[PDB]
Parts: structure tokens; C-alpha cells; sequence
């Protein structure tokens, strides 16, 4: 499984596989890079990454829709470009169990991201072809970005160093705005720093190995380092990291195109947004943190890996399809081996379908309870459907069967008020706070009484052989 | 020149196009709204702002006490 | 393409490669069922299988006639590869031709009158009866169009109703019919049983696929299904003939077999169990018995039966559109805001409705109408309502509407002690289920909504950029 | 002369009595309140209006989008 050390190796593979097209003509950035991203995802299947070679005002280039298709998703894992969805899901399920794969620290001279340094008058526009993603966005945004922060209380604990993806609004030549949502790991570290009026060191990386971008958006535990997961997804091959210039305890990928070293200004909020998000709607403007860019390191001829998001199943929905379902499945399975599979591809896990064996009566509700007490599912998952072991949670047709034949709304549907919510969900009336709904679409198991018959029909005797005899007769 | 989102005149140039005279970028500094000199923006009446709405905007995440 | 009998349709199915012949002799018990299950298991382009020789019987059988979208399209005279939504829109059009009076023909002109059986009656002589599922209570006649007339108004042709009911063979000349309480036949049976008088009945087998289609369609009581057949044939009236023993009773002229008899009044016997469409066995109950008084049939009759079981068997294809179309029309008559209705899943127990929201809470009103319709009041248990722009047939989009437009505090409503369907194995008080309505629509005034839920307009050049990308990919 | 419901001075005469000098009718034009010169109206404190209440008053029926 070909493993990539930088974004450039992956892009080269994408082109060799016919999953990358080059826009050689110059194109002004405002309406076009956004439109190309929407059109690319609108292509439906085999959507390629589009590479812009020339932008009206800027020196360097940009790439959109890098992750925006199952083909690209498969090549990211080093698999055949046409590997199926569940084939990739099972491949992630395997490599995941190699979890602790210590990264490889390299000298500064060996890191391509340290080729150029900007410490005098700082200007993001000099190196990044900033553009507007959606019309009513509050400014130019950096959507696909891996952000590195460390715990102020335990700055030496490498496990508590967390890298994740957060949207970044450019507000000046040297200052940007980050959405430190309350339920994500970065907010835990920011609270410790702001409780002492101390700044929080931060490193914003752009244009990395697709696996790094993958783990960034993955809701793993706080005490789990995402770099160690990347080595597992590379099937044991450790990834290369280097220490930040300005901050120790801060490690960034060695093959990053751009690294922004800075700090979050403490106890300060400014007008961030609005911004078109994955629910297909604009998210209103709020008072969010500001970050001061202290230094820039970047490779010569840097590449801007940004993405378009909007009416669902843009590039971001492909990115979040499997990196949300896998950790939710593993987190459930640790306590409950009866769980078969978990589907959390829909709107970033706000809707989840879980397949499980029912150990004893009511066990389905307990699985839902575990899902609703997980780092991601507690604030995100609003609708949790639980189906039997033999129902494929990825097959909505089958889920529709389980809903119609196994759900007694008197008992199987449970609605719980005033539970943790996600503000980006435009349905939550108290924003960031939604009422949960649990649906037990499993067949009753003792000691749950069941006066009715509900066991499935065993197919007639020769059905297996008759399938072949029918296929054979048809070959005429 | 005024800001298209809140109508304040406290707007200044943020940066020039790195190559040539292609375009410029302006920033509000009262509500942080930025835009390029090429794109003529028309902010929807729902997304406009005044000093009153910025006041009761809500912070994310909350600021903790100081100890 | 319009068909007058089952044989014309079978000929078309074979010309289109949607029918295969089992020329070898085959045992009736484990095989006809297995072939039916295997046929549907093929996934796509499932053909009908025609059995030429059965171990004990003289005549032949046909299974999985309706068991694929290809066969469903050929039924409507369309191209074999016509899409699902194309067929749905074609039905939406022909439906508006509703009253198309059928054509009554002389007895000599009806092929179903070619042979008559009046002496010692034996169904097994003419019908290759077989067992459908292992634990079934006996040999069943699944696909059958049953003709009954209202005893109170036996001359009103509108109150003559034809529908599909499962029939268990209990003797050479007696069978058991499932007269479910919510179906039209139960209305006529109650009138007859209230006077201890029998109810005349005619059981037809092997008909024009459109006749079988309308039988299973939940149209109103005062609407004759033969008149709908003429509408679905794009104005070509269908041919009917009067029954031998009973006036007021009309059967299709091109039927393979007609069983003329009567329901024995105020009597119930052990019917079932029987594997039904939810994929489970339905328990045995005390159901009506029918006495066969006379048989008319065509020479060399063909037994059109179907297999049903774990869902998406032949029956699930048959009921896919004949349930959604009348529900859409019934809703649309009162509420023009409705866009489309999806009731293909387990015979309408789950329904997804696409609609414009005229005013705040209108989605709940649409659900109320569906739950007060002939088929949705007893059948529909879970009703999801989505916006105008959501395709109710695209479960991916429906999942998006659920995740982004449903606030379970207000949008989910659960109502106890409403009319139910006993075949649904979830009903704890059997035949009685608690309804659930899900309002996955975007709020409209005067419903308050402090949040921003409007959808993003695509960036400017997306239309042209779609072409420029497709062209760049052609390198 | 002021309006009895909102206190604005932008009030004018609407009509004269068709027969003789019986009475006149006045209209607010800031809140649409009309009254006859004979009846001395006393608007209850519940029903009075200011520029603030008229702003967030709520419409019947809603205005649709434009297409
Ligand atoms: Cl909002
Ligand atoms: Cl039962
Ligand atoms: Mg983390
Ligand atoms: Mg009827
Ligand atoms: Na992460
Ligand atoms: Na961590
Ligand atoms: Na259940
Ligand atoms: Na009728
Ligand atoms: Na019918
Ligand atoms: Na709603
Ligand atoms: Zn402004
Ligand atoms: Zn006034």
C-alpha cells in the first residue's frame, strides 16, 4: 500500500489514475475556484481533484476536491482506485488496531516545510492564494487545515498533543480567526490557557499527506495522538514529523506545504463568519477566537490544499464519511462486542445507524447510550437508529425495512430533552443544544415480552441451486 | 468608502495583489468583513450587522473565569 | 402495447428476454417456491420463470411475472428499461383518465368460458397447487383477483370491487380467503353476514397484468377497478363478461381460470399460517371459508402464482407503485402543495411525502390526510414529510432532511391507539399500532425559527464549470 | 394635535362629515389609527404603540420570496 510523505506524492498518484485534472489557464479566484469545487463534487462518481495552475493575483497554485470521491478516498489508503466502500471500511478496521506507531522525528534540515522562513513583515497573501468559498462568507477561509495544539498543563505529554481540523477566517495580513467549538479537543486546551490569561501556542498546517488530513477530522480520544494513528493507517510505516521553530512541544508534519506558527490571543473574541457549512446552509456569525501568525515556514512553490463545502456531499462529506464511522465503531466495540457495524456518514454523524446483536432485552437502547456518551456522538448525534445484527446499516433500504417492521413507537422510540448538541445543526432551537431521539429497530429479545411472531423466513430448500440454474438458463 | 455589511466608514486596505495591480482587499475593522476590490459584494439583509447585533452575538467558546 | 390476456403479456416478456422456460419436469413442493425466491434474488432484470411440467399435474405454472422493474415497465407498454420515476409519471398521467367504461362481451367471445366444470369439483385437476413457504398451513393462491359486489346495491357497478386476497386451499372444492377488516371485501361481507346470507364471489387467476395491478391498488370503495384498467391502457377499454352463476358479477374475458362461488356466512375456520411480505410468518387465525360452485377456464390454463417472503420478492415490486400513486392522487385532490409520495417500502407501512409547506405546521396536516386515507389509515405507521425539493424516493436525501430539519422536541409526534394492520409483526395490540409522524420540513411562519435554514445557492459558474471539467476529463 | 395611540404629530384630517359640520375624522399615518372628532378616544396602555413595537410587530400573511 503505497504510503505518501507529502501532498505532492499523492497528487502525482491521483493524476496517474486519472483522478486529477489541471486548469492550465489563468482564472481569477473569486467565483471560479469555488464553482469548480462544486462542479467537481456535482459530477456524481469518480470525481477528480482539480489543480489550478494560475490565479489572477497570486504567485502559487491551489488544489480543491482532493478527497472528494471514493476513488480518491481509496487511493488515499493505497488501495485500488475502484475498491468498494465496505472494502475500505474493513481495511480501516484492520489497520486501526495497530494504533501506537510512534512517529519518526527528523532533523530540521531534512524537513521540506522548513525550506523557507518568514519572520519579518508577515503576509499570508504572499504565499497562499486566498479566495472566497461561498458568496455570503464573512471572508476568505482556509477549510482543509490540520491544526496542532498542545496541552498547557502537560506540555511534555505527547499523547495530549492533538491535531484537528477547524475553519479559519483570514482577517488581516498576519491574523486569522479559528472556530474553537466547545466540544472539540482544542477548546479543552484553550480553557486551561484562558483560565490563566496565557496564550495558547498553535501550528496551522496546510497541504499534507491525505492521511494526516484524514486523522485531523477523526474524533479520537483526547489522550490519543493523531500522528500515531497515521502510522497505523500506513500499515505500520511511521510518519515523519519535525519540531516547530518557535514552540517546542509542537510537532508538525515534515512534508507540509505551509506551516503557520502562532498563538491564540487569550480571552478575546471577534466577529467570525458567516460561513457556508456542511448542512448546506450558512452558519451565522459568532464571536470566536483570533490567532496571531508569528512565523511562516513553507516549501518552495507551495500548494494550497483547500476544499469547497456546501449542499451536502461536497468534498467534506466524503472526507467525514468513514473517519467518523470507524472510531465510533471501535469506541462502541470496546465496551460492547455485540456491535457489528456503525454508519455515521450522514451530515457528519448527526444521524447514526448502528448494527448490533441484542445480548438481552433492551440492549439496543444501551448501545445507543454508549453512542451518545462518546466524544463525537454525545454532542453530534441527534438521531440514533439501532438495527439487528443481520441488517446492513449502510443499506438504507434495509434500514427502512427494520423501521417499518421492528419499531413499535409506543416503546421503541425514545425522546430525551436538553442533551448536548452541535450548533452547526440548524434544527437545534436552543442552539448548540438538541433533543435526542433513539429508535430501537431490533427484534425483541427476552426478557422483553413479545406476543407476536417476528423470526425471518428461511428460504425454500433449493433456492441456492435454483439461483445458478436460473443464471444458466438466461445465458441463451 | 463604506463597509457593505455594517455601513461603517472605518474601513482600510488590507493587502495588495502580490503580482501586479490585479486587485486589492479591504477590511471593515468594526465587524471584520473583508472583500476583494474585484468582487462587488451585496450582503443579504439577513447577514447585515449593526452595533446592536454585534453586542448580543454570543461567544464560542465561553471565556472561563480567571482564578 | 395493450394486452387482453396473460398470454399476450408472457409473449412480450419472452421477446424481451424477461421470461425463461423450465422445460424439465420438476417437483411442486420445494422447487416452484425456490425458483420464485431465486428469481427475485437475481437483483436486477429479474425474469418470469415458466414451468412446463409439474410432477403430478397436467398444466403449467408461472411465477415472478411482476417481479422486476423491467417486467413492470413492459406491463405499462413502455420500454423494458424505462426508469422508476418515468413509470411513476406515466401512471400519474393515465390515472386522470379515470372513468373508462369496460366493454361487455358475449359469453361465446370470452376465452375463460371455453371449459366449464359443473360435476364433482376438483381444483387440483386444473391448478398445479403447491406450497409457497415451509411452514405455510397449506397450498396457497397468492396472485388472484377476487370479484365481489355490494349486497345492498348489487346493481351499482361502482360498488363492484376487485382486489387481491390470499387463498388457502382446504379441500377439492373449498378454500379460505383472508377478508381483512380494513379492505373493501370486509364491508360487503359484513352486510351479507348481518343477514346470514352468503356473499357471491368470483376468483380469477392468470389475468392481464394491469388487472392484477389494479386489484392490489387501494382505490376508493365507489370506484370500479375495471374502469381504471381502461385508463392505464391509455383509454383502451378492457373486456369483461358476466359470470355464469351470478349476475352483477363480471370477470375479465381473458382470465385463465375463474372460480365462481360464495363465502359461507358467519363461519370461520383455521386459516394459515402463511409467510407474508414483512418476511415473517403470519400466525394462524379463524378466517372465512369459500365454497366453489363452478369453474370456467381456458383450455391449457396457466397458473399465475407468486412467491413472497423476505422483502423485495415479486409482491414488493407489484405493490411498489400501485400503492404510491393513489396515495399521491388522494392527497393531491385536497392539498395541491404535495409533490410526490413514496410508499414502496413494506406495502406502505412506511410512507415518505414530499410537499410544499403552505403555512406553519402544514406538514403535520399532510400526514393527517395520509392517515385518514383508505390505505394509510390502517397501514401507514411511520410518516416522514420532507420539503418540496427533496426526492422522497432518494433515501440519501431523506436522511439529510432528517438530520438537518427534525427537532424531536416538536417535529416528532407519537399518537396512541390508532387503526392498525395485523400483518405488521410490531403491533403489540395486534391490528392496532401507535403512529409516528416526522416533520422533516423547514419551518414556515407562523412557526418561529431563530436559526438560518435556507440552502446555499451554488457558486456562479458551476453550470459552465461542470462542462469544462467533463471536457478536460476527456483526455 | 397628536395621535392618541403613538403620540406622533404626523396626523392629518382624513374626511369631513358628508352632511353639515357634524364632525371630522383624523388619521395617524404613523400607525394608521383613525378617530372621529366627536368621540374623545382614550387608548388603553395595553394598545399604545411606539416606533419599537411597530418595528417587531409580525405580518399577516407572510411575504413570499420574489423568484
Ligand atoms: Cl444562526
Ligand atoms: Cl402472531
Ligand atoms: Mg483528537
Ligand atoms: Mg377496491
Ligand atoms: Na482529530
Ligand atoms: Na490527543
Ligand atoms: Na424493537
Ligand atoms: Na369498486
Ligand atoms: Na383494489
Ligand atoms: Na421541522
Ligand atoms: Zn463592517
Ligand atoms: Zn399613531
Amino acid at each position: 500500500a503505497k504510503v505518501y510523505k507529502d501532498l505532492r506524492e499523492f497528487l502525482e498518484v491521483l493524476e496517474q489514475e486519472g483522478q486529477l485534472i489541471r486548469v492550465k489557464e489563468e482564472v481569477n479566484p473569486e467565483p471560479d475556484i469555488a464553482a469548480a469545487g462544486r462542479a467537481a463534487a456535482n459530477l456524481g462518481k469518480n470525481q477528480p481533484a482539480v489543480f489550478f495552475e494560475k490565479i489572477k493575483g497570486y504567485k502559487y497554485s491551489v488544489v480543491t476536491n482532493v478527497h472528494g470521491s471514493w476513488q480518491n478516498h481509496a487511493l488515499m489508503l493505497g488501495l485500488d482506485k475502484n475498491t468498494s466502500t465496505k472494502d475500505q471500511f474493513y481495511e480501516l478496521n484492520r489497520r486501526w488496531d495497530k494504533f501506537p506507531v510512534p512517529p519518526n522525528v527528523v532533523k530540521r534540515e531534512a524537513a521540506p516545510c522548513k525550506e523557507n522562513v518568514i519572520d519579518k513583515d508577515i503576509n499570508l497573501f504572499e504565499i497562499l492564494p486566498l479566495y472566497r468559498i461561498n458568496e455570503q462568507d464573512g471572508g476568505f477561509y482556509i477549510s482543509k487545515a490540520s491544526v496542532v495544539t498542545a496541552d498547557p498543563e502537560y506540555p511534555d505529554d505527547f499523547n495530549k498533543l492533538n491535531v484537528g481540523t477547524y475553519r479559519i477566517q483570514v482577517k488581516d495580513r498576519d491574523r486569522v480567526g479559528i472556530q474553537a467549538l466547545a466540544m472539540h479537543d482544542i477548546a479543552v486546551q484553550l480553557e486551561k490557557a484562558e483560565a490563566e490569561n496565557k496564550p495558547l501556542p498553535i501550528a496551522i498546517t496546510i497541504g499534507n499527506n491525505p492521511l494526516v488530513t484524514f486523522m485531523a477530522s477523526t474524533p479520537v480520544g483526547y489522550n490519543q495522538n493523531e500522528y500515531e494513528f497515521v502510522g497505523a493507517l500506513q500499515d505500520g510505516v511511521p510518519m515523519d514529523i519535525v519540531k516547530s521553530d518557535l514552540y517546542d512541544h509542537l510537532y508538525v508534519p515534515a512534508g507540509s506545504e505551509v506551516v503557520l506558527e502562532g498563538h491564540i490571543i487569550p480571552r478575546v473574541r471577534t466577529v467570525e463568519g458567516p460561513f457556508g457549512e456542511f448542512p448546506g446552509s450558512y452558519s451565522g456569525a459568532r464571536l470566536q477566537c483570533e490567532v496571531k501568525i508569528d512565523r511562516i515556514t513553507h516549501r518552495t512553490n507551495p500548494i494550497f490544499e483547500n476544499l469547497y463545502l456546501g449542499i451536502p456531499w461536497t468534498e467534506i462529506d466524503y472526507l467525514m464519511a468513514l473517519n467518523t464511522s470507524v472510531p465510533l465503531y471501535k469506541q462502541l466495540k470496546e465496551t460492547m462486542p455485540e456491535v457489528v457495524a456503525v454508519n455515521a456518514m450522514y451530515t457528519h454523524g448527526i444521524g447514526v445507524i448502528i448494527s448490533t446483536k441484542v445480548r438481552y432485552g433492551g440492549y439496543a437502547k444501551g448501545v445507543a447510550f454508549r453512542l451518545l456518551s462518546t466524544p463525537h456522538g454525545m454532542p453530534y448525534s441527534k438521531i440514533v437508529i439501532v438495527v439487528d445484527e443481520f441488517v446492513d446499516p449502510f443499506n438504507l433500504e434495509q434500514v427502512m425495512w427494520a423501521l417499518t417492521t421492528r419499531v413499535h413507537p409506543g416503546k421503541d422510540v425514545s425522546i430525551i430533552e436538553n442533551c448536548p448538541g452541535m450548533p452547526l445543526d440548524p434544527s437545534t432551537n436552543p442552539p448548540g443544544m438538541h433533543t435526542k431521539m433513539i429508535i430501537d429497530a431490533t427484534t425483541p429479545v427476552p426478557p422483553e415480552p413479545n406476543p407476536r411472531e417476528t423470526q425471518l423466513l428461511d428460504p425454500p430448500d433449493g433456492t441456492e441451486e435454483w439461483e445458478e440454474k436460473l443464471k444458466e438458463l438466461l445465458k441463451n | 468608502m463604506k463597509c457593505h455589511r455594517c455601513g461603517s466608514d472605518n474601513v482600510r486596505k488590507m493587502v495588495d495583489s502580490p503580482v501586479g495591480d490585479a486587485w486589492e482587499v479591504y477590511v471593515c475593522e468594526k465587524c471584520c468583513y473583508s472583500w476583494r476590490s474585484t468582487e462587488n459584494p451585496v450582503v443579504m439583509e439577513k447577514f447585515k450587522l449593526d452595533d446592536n447585533k454585534i453586542a448580543n452575538m454570543g461567544v464560542i467558546p465561553p471565556i472561563p473565569p480567571l482564578k
